[PDB]
Formats: structure tokens, sequence, C-alpha cells
């Protein structure tokens, strides 16, 4: 089984520390880069942090530099977040992340972990439809993010980890029906879904690498409603 | 530069073992990937290296001299990814081969610091986007 599980969570004051845990079980860790990624309570994915397989190329989001130190420890399959000068703005689940070598999306997930302390992708923050419809999501970038690199797609469904739904703008992975489709054009990217169905009801979430912020930027992500659906497309 | 160090010692310490035909943190890690996928890339394109190979004409210290000018300008079509760059690295195993069998051995090391001097210049933007050599080992993973 490969897995990815967090650790380390808590309540915690304004200006204080907290070291977070991700433990990688059924792959060669040393072999992948791997990243941090949070979510603040009904708001959207932020990335937070990545680090290459040796450790050798860190990156941070502008919004956590100089407080958040990632670090690895191969013997141990471990990935780590030292939050330091801790604010209410980090309130957030934190997820650990796997990133595929040959295309930068984001396959694994763990559970993730609540810390308590006490957007340059554009995405319509609503879209909705009956079974059977079909729908589309877009996504806008620019020159250096999608207008450089590929696009991801992520699906979360209520109260579940985001999972992997399109990489390298219009990939799906193994275990994505083909009614989901993606496609890029400039800036812009879109998420298609052909003939909506019950489970389909999600959170989506783009994302592509920021040449010249050298950050992850998620988009802020799309409340899908399926209007009508019935429990597991049963209608009777 | 840090980077050009980490390249020249990857390339020259395997295009040195290939000719002498036995092998001797982040940089052991894309030495093993280098070995695997670059053993692959001359095993499948041996016919392709051999015709390109007898075309160069290589026979003496100043050929290699010559291949070390027109090195500069071997990524010209504005492709890039991590195959054509192992196939340069492959590509410099093979003529690294045939130095040995033509006693021309001390040819390996500027042979290995004009693969390296290409990838760093023309390259260096494109390589430290990818993670270079983490990156490397990430790519071909398997």
């Amino acid at each position: 089984q490969v897995t990815l599980k967090e650790s380390g969570g808590g309540l915690v004051k304004p200006g204080g520390s907290l070291r977070l845990s991700c433990a990688a079980s059924g792959f060669t860790f040393s072999s992948y880069s791997m990243n941090w990624v949070r979510q603040a309570p009904g708001k959207g994915l932020e990335w937070v942090s990545s680090i290459s397989s040796s450790s050798s190329y860190i990156y941070y989001a502008d919004s956590v530099k100089g407080r958040f130190t990632i670090s690895r420890d191969n013997a141990k399959n471990s990935l780590y977040l030292q939050m330091n000068s801790l604010r209410a703005e980090d309130t957030a689940v934190y997820y650990c992340a796997r990133q595929v070598g040959a295309t930068w999306a984001f396959d694994i997930w763990g559970q993730g972990t609540l810390v308590t302390v006490s957007s340059v992708l554009t995405q319509p923050p609503s879209a909705s439809g009956t079974p059977g419809q079909r729908v589309t999501i877009s996504c806008s970038g620019s020159s250096s993010n999608i207008g450089s690199n590929t696009v991801n797609w992520y699906q979360q469904l209520p109260g579940t980890a985001p999972k992997l739904l399109i990489y390298s703008n219009n990939q799906r992975p193994s275990g994505v029906p083909d009614r989901f489709s993606g496609s890029k054009s400039g800036t812009s990217a879109s998420l298609a879904i052909s003939g909506l169905q019950s489970e389909d009801e999600a959170d989506y979430y783009c994302a592509a690498w920021d040449d010249s912020l050298n950050a992850w930027v998620f988009g802020g992500g799309t409340k899908l409603t399926v209007l009508g659906a019935a429990a597991e497309n049963l209608y009777f | 530069d840090d980077l050009y160090r980490q390249s020249l010692e990857i390339i020259s310490r395997y295009l040195r073992e290939q000719a002498t035909g036995s092998k001797d943190a982040a940089g052991r890690r894309a030495l093993e990937t280098l070995r695997r996928v670059g053993d692959g890339v001359q095993r499948n394109h041996e016919t392709a290296f051999q015709g390109m190979l007898r075309k160069l004409d290589i026979k003496n210290e100043d050929d290699v001299k010559s291949l070390s000018r027109v090195m500069i300008h071997v990524f010209s079509d504005g492709v890039t990814n991590w195959g054509r760059i192992v196939t340069l690295i492959s590509f410099g195993a093979f003529v690294a081969k045939h130095l040995k069998t033509i006693n021309q051995e001390s040819c390996i090391e500027p042979l290995a610091e004009s693969i390296t001097d290409v990838l760093v210049r023309t390259k260096r933007d494109w390589l430290v986007k990818q993670r270079g050599w983490d990156g490397f080992v990430e790519f071909f993973h398997v």
C-alpha cells in the first residue's frame, strides 16, 4: 500500500512552535520530491513548501518564508515541517503530498493533520448541473505559470483529502473515469465533466508551477453541486 | 559554480568508468541512475551511435578538441528535455569507449569538460528549474 500519514498537529498559541511529521510507506521515499500543502477551514488549498529527493532544492510559499523549515530524513522515510513564530493565519489542515518525477503532479496525499493557532490562479467559485449534463470549470493563469508549465487538477470530496484528477493538462491517472477531461490553451486551462454523476459533487482545484514566484500556485477552487442527484446514481 | 563542479564530477566519473569497463550524496544517486539509463541508451542506439562516431572521425587529441568546439551548438532546435541530455552523455560515454581502443585515454577528461560546459552554459536555467541532478534522478525513477 502506497501511503503518507501526517502527525504532530494540535493547538498552539500565537508566536509558538510546532513540528509536523509525515511518514511514507510502500515506496522508495529517497527517489521523490515531497511537498506540504495546507487548507484553512472552509477555504482553498495553499502550497506551503517543497523539498527535492536529496534536499538540494527547497522552496517556500511567500507567506511562510523565514518561519517554516522543511526537511527530510530518507533513512526514516520522513518529511518534516518545523513551524516557528506561528500566526492565526497558519491555522489549517496540513497535508503531506508526493510529487511524480516525470510530471510534477501530486499523486499521493496523506489524510492531513490539524494545526490550530489561537490566489495566483483563478477559478469561478461555483458550478452546477443536473445528472447527465456536461459542466466546464476554467482556470486562469499567466505567462510564468500556465503559459510556461503544465496544469494539474485535484478533486476533493467533502470530508476527504484531495486526490489527483488530471495531470500534464489532460492526462488521467488510473482510477479516474473517462468522463473527466482537461485542456490547456495559452494561459488558460479547463476541466470538463461529460455526464455529471452523484460522486462528482466536490471541490476542484487547478495548480501549476510558477517560474517567476518559484512556487506552486493553486486556483481558489470551484465547488461543484449536482442538483437532484441520487445515492450511487440509482433512480427509484 | 557548484552545479558545473557537480555535473563535471558526475559526467567525468561516468565516462571514465565506461572506458575502463569497471565501476569505481546527490551525485551518488545521479551516477547510479546515469549508469542504468546511459547503458540502456548506448545498448538501444548502438547502430546510430556507430554512424555518428564514424562521421566525426576521432583518431587523435585534436579531433576531441574540434568535437569540444562544435559541442556548444548540439541543442540548436530549441527542444529541451532529460532525454536529450542523457543522449549527449551516453554518446559521450560511447566516444570515451572508442578513445580507450585508439590509445587516447587522456582525451576522456577534456571530452567530459566539453559535454559539461554545453549543458551548464546553454541549459543552466532549464537544469536549475528542473532541480538539477535531484530532478534527473526523480525523472528517471521506476
